[PDB]
């Protein structure tokens, strides 16, 4: 029907910076937006109606534009608390869309990924199955990646990856890759490897055990 | 068999508004008893019908 | 003032049925335009559609991704408006929320309910596992010992982790969960120092109030 | 004859309603009625604690131990008291209480 | 009624404009419609709801037994719940008719206010026919009609086009 | 004066008219006369009145003499303090309404009378000065019947329209 | 407001016009500068006096509690006091919670009717001697020196003076 493409999905600033959502329309909806704040683990908040129109008792700081096609979302002033996700909606034509969603993310002094491994449980190898688990804790920024080696050698099947979002105090992210396969399999290797490359390290940051 | 957080002889009353014509005497919280059969706010604007 | 609070998610059988139900409280100007938002956790939002007020007719409309299967109706007496759902698929799995303008024209949602989160799949609630971790017994030669949890194999969402009671939960990072073959896995890791530990000892603790299994697992030095 | 713009206001089917000072009778496009007028015409629980039934005591009979009134002789908490206006079983010996009122108005605390 | 524009000059309601409480109607060969002014509507809605609420507020503040020896005591309670309740009674239906007249003259006024604002925003560039309307003495397109709608409209830039027009 | 017709730039009031509340005076080469608008004078009187009628209407519904002994006091008191109580509140009530009602009709009359002015205004157009008196000179010439057009509001422009703009313009 | 002059055509205050409620701003060859009308202002203040001296007269003379005291046997008696002084309190105190908010949408209005009223009076004796911009300005086709600024602000302003000179600059 129509359509709301908003961007960028994910944008990093600093306290008191200035930051612009924009909003693209399909059609032309005129001057039918709505924006929209996601704080975590809450229901939505209106913040502007009618593109270019505060709610009431909203701050100052937050501003919208546009018109037809085009819209913008500003926060003119950034805050601790305003890091989280946006979202637009055209309520100009049923269904009423919405955008994809903004993330907000706080810009931090880049960090070290404290890198820690768990081969399998003893109450979980009489089970049958055998998880291996490497945390990648407390760093900056957020993209990341990791290998598991088995003697040395690649493997594919069985990782589970998890995140965490940026931490409310320490602004920086964490990780968790889980290697899962049989006993049988597990018996039947030597030394197993969980590497982490990560940006901030010149070479990659590996943490290995053997039986 | 029956629940109401306001009671009169007549009957209960679960209502949002802030009055009530029910009865005089009453027990709960309740909305502020009136002798007025009608009150109605205007919110919207005179319906004038067009040409 | 208004206050919209929604009720009766759950899990399902694909081909399955819910009723969700918005109830309405407080003085208000206006029913008119109650919708129903879903957000699949991750996802954006999505519209599943609008029911209207006694005035106008009651008059529904409806997104038609769901449109033909699931139902909006209101029940004045009760002050609810109902999301009926019939013929349930995966991908409405999601959590729902009713939300309401605030003014006689539909510029903007004002009002949101909590939300209430709905599951579909052919998946039978299981039990999770709970592994306690124990790190390297090459001996810790560190300034912060780190160790922690592993649950896994549970169905559905959620399952709830603490570390001793909450007494020592800090420097706790838990990872949501992930799945993995059909059921669901989770972990988390507590940093401690190396003082604070194996000699105080902490337990990890692990609530599924979908099979209704609470349980302990404290974790041990291996050796 | 050229384009053109207008500058005009909602109307729509409302047959609703209302008195001002000048005026009576005036319908609006929208209003909102803030007196209560029904009830259910039930006597019900109150904040989920029911009221306690008295019959056909009077407060005096259930206090004293009327033997018509042997059923209140045990009562959990009462959110309010029911009596009639003219309750049969009062004091059987016939007789007096003096600062009945005043008692009444006790027991509603 | 005392602004003179709502059953004023405006002669009638639009049935036609259903998104808001006041609004515009344009024609041009691009096209025809009725426009709501969403921000003054729902200002005015905001308003309406402080005024209401405010009524509420200030709003949202048992029997007693005698004997027959206490015929001026119980008369005296009467006529004192009676009284709080005339006067209450009198209170509540007093604000209702008042606000009522200001909730309509409020109205009126918004919609004088939207006009002038048009009016004194095209100028001379355009005939003022009387009815609500103005007739354009240069060519306005859906662009110009948004820029006359979001309070934009360039006078300079039509001046002299719609000078020649409104002369010959 | 709020809505600054009255007192506004329609300096004073008219002893000539008697006919009504407001009203309008030609001067042509036939002559020159009050004329009273009825319908505004009769509208606004039926405005007034109900506003009156009103301010009665909600103001009908006592005391009841009572006697007390010596011993009595508080009581006594009790109940003198009530009666007074509800004579304040009620006397507040007729004067605050009075007062404030009495500053509603006033402005009601002047926006009354703005209201003509405009009602005549944005027909007669460019076909008058305005001079910022109440009153328009007009560019061409009105004989009686075009006077009471105006009066009642039909007045068609066009037929006006250029014998006006002409001399207007040279 | 609701006569549309204050944040209305007039979009802000000036923070400049110290001598006054409201006033002018001027600017010719001579110069510019901010004057106060002071008639209006003046007039806007005795309006206001008297508004607030209405209050207070009004409010005056009403309910006061004077002490009491019940026994055990009185416990009827006294409630009813209670309930008395209390109906009362809540009676004048919502009197006065209303009056202040009624009347105080009614000074707002009232300044925004006295900004307009000044507008109005303005314009409607400079006629087409000036362009109307809709600011709340006027720019003059004739040229205006200072004895004829302050016979606007004050009233007798002359328009046949400047008629032809006005209408001359404003035809080419
Ligand atoms: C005032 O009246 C309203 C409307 O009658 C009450 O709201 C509704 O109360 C009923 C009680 O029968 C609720 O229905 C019940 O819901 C529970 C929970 O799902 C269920 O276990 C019962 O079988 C029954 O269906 C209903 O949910 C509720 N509606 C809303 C809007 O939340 C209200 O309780 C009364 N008083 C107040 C204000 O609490
Ligand atoms: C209003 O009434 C007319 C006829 O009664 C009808 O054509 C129109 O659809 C109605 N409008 C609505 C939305 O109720
Ligand atoms: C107003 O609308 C015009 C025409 O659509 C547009 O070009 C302009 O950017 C808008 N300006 C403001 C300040 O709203
Ligand atoms: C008005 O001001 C002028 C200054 O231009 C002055 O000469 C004149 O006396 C004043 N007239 C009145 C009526 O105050």
């Amino acid at each position: 029907d129509i359509q709301m493409t908003q961007s960028p999905a994910s944008q990093s600033a600093s306290l008191g910076e200035s930051v612009t959502i924009t909003c693209l329309a399909s059609q032309t909806i005129g001057t039918w937006l709505a924006w929209y704040q996601q704080k975590p683990g809450k229901s939505p908040q209106l913040l502007i109606y009618a593109a270019t129109s505060l709610a009431d008792g909203v701050p100052s700081r937050f501003s919208g534009s546009g018109s037809g096609t085009k819209f913008s979302f500003k926060i003119s002033s950034l805050q601790a608390e305003d890091f989280v996700s946006y979202y637009c909606q055209q309520l100009y034509s049923t269904p009423w869309t919405f955008g994809g969603g903004t993330r907000l993310e706080i810009k931090r002094a880049d960090a070290a990924p404290t890198v820690s491994i768990f081969p399998p449980s003893s109450e979980q190898l009489t089970s049958g199955g055998a998880s291996v688990v490497c945390f990648l804790n407390n760093f900056y920024p957020k993209d990341i990646n990791v290998k598991w080696k088995i003697d040395g050698s690649e493997r594919q099947n069985g990782v589970l990856n998890s995140w965490t979002d940026q931490d409310s105090k320490d602004s920086t992210y964490s990780m968790s890759s889980t290697l899962t396969l049989t006993k049988d399999e597990y018996e039947r290797h030597n030394s197993y490897t969980c590497e982490a490359t990560h940006k901030t390290s010149t070479s990659p940051i590996v943490k290995s055990f053997n039986r | 068999n029956c629940e109401t957080k306001c009671q009169t002889p007549l009957g209960a009353i679960n209502t949002t508004l802030p009055f009530h014509n029910v009865h005089p005497l009453t027990i709960g919280e309740c909305p502020k008893y009136v002798k007025s059969e009608k009150l109605v706010l205007a919110t919207g604007l005179r319906n004038v019908p067009q040409i | 003032e208004v206050k919209l609070v929604e009720s009766g998610g759950g899990l399902v059988q694909p081909g399955g049925s819910l009723r969700l139900s918005c109830g309405t409280s407080g003085f208000t100007l206006t029913d008119d335009y109650m919708t129903w938002v879903r957000q699949p956790p991750g996802k954006a939002l999505e519209w599943l559609g609008f029911i209207r007020d006694r005035a106008n007719g009651y008059t529904t409309e409806y997104s038609a991704s769901v449109k033909g299967r699931f139902t909006i109706s209101r029940d004045n007496s009760q002050s609810i408006v109902y999301l009926q759902m019939n013929t349930l698929r995966v991908e409405d799995s999601a959590t729902y929320y009713c939300a309401r303008p605030k003014g006689y024209f539909p510029y903007a949602m004002d009002y949101w309910g909590q939300g209430t989160s709905v599951i579909v799949s052919s998946t039978k609630t299981t039990a999770p596992s709970v592994y306690p971790l124990a790190p390297v017994c090459g001996d810790t030669t560190g300034s912060s010992v780190t160790l922690g949890c592993l649950v896994k194999g549970y169905f559905p969402e959620p399952v709830t982790l603490t570390w001793n009671s909450g007494s020592l939960s800090s420097g706790v990072h838990t990872f949501p969960a992930v799945l993995q073959s059909d059921l669901y896995t989770l972990s988390s890791s507590v940093t401690v120092t190396s003082s604070t530990w194996p000699s105080q000892s902490i337990t990890c603790n692990v609530a599924h109030p979908a099979s209704s299994t609470k349980v302990d697992k404290k974790i041990e030095p291996r050796g | 004859p050229g384009d053109q713009i207008c500058i005009g206001y909602h109307a729509n089917n409302s047959t609703e309603k209302v008195d001002t000072i000048l005026e009576r009778n005036v319908t609006v496009t929208h209003a909102k009625d803030i007196l209560e007028k029904t009830h259910n015409g039930k006597l019900c629980k109150l904040n989920g604690i029911p009221p306690l039934e008295l019959g056909d005591c009077s407060i005096a009979g259930w206090l004293l131990g009327n033997p018509e009134c042997d059923r209140l002789l045990s009562v959990p908490e009462w959110s309010y008291i029911m009596e009639k206006e003219n309750p049969r079983d009062g004091l059987c010996y016939p007789g007096s209480f003096n600062d009945y009122e005043e008692l009444k108005h006790l027991l509603s605390s | 009624g005392l602004f003179g524009a709502i059953a004023g000059f405006i002669e009638g309601g639009w049935q036609g404009m259903v998104d808001g409480w006041y609004g515009y109607h344009h024609s041009n060969d691009q096209g025809s419609g009725y426009a709501a002014d969403k921000e003054s509507t729902q200002k005015a809605f905001d308003g309406i709801t402080n005024k209401v609420n405010s009524v509420i507020e200030k709003m949202n503040t048992v029997g007693k037994e005698f004997s027959n020896l206490e015929r001026r005591l119980e008369n005296l309670n009467k006529k004192m719940e009676d009284g709080f309740l005339d006067v209450w009674t009198y209170n509540a239906e007093l604000l209702v008719l008042m606000e009522n007249e200001r909730t309509l003259d409020f109205h009126d006024s918004n919609v004088k206010n939207l006009y002038d604002k048009v009016r004194m925003q095209l100028r001379d560039n355009v005939k003022e026919l009387g009815n609500g309307c103005f007739e354009f003495y240069h060519k306005c397109d859906d662009e110009c009609m948004n820029s006359v709608k979001n309070g934009t409209y360039d006078y300079p830039k039509y001046e002299e086009e719609s000078k020649l027009n409104r002369n010959e």
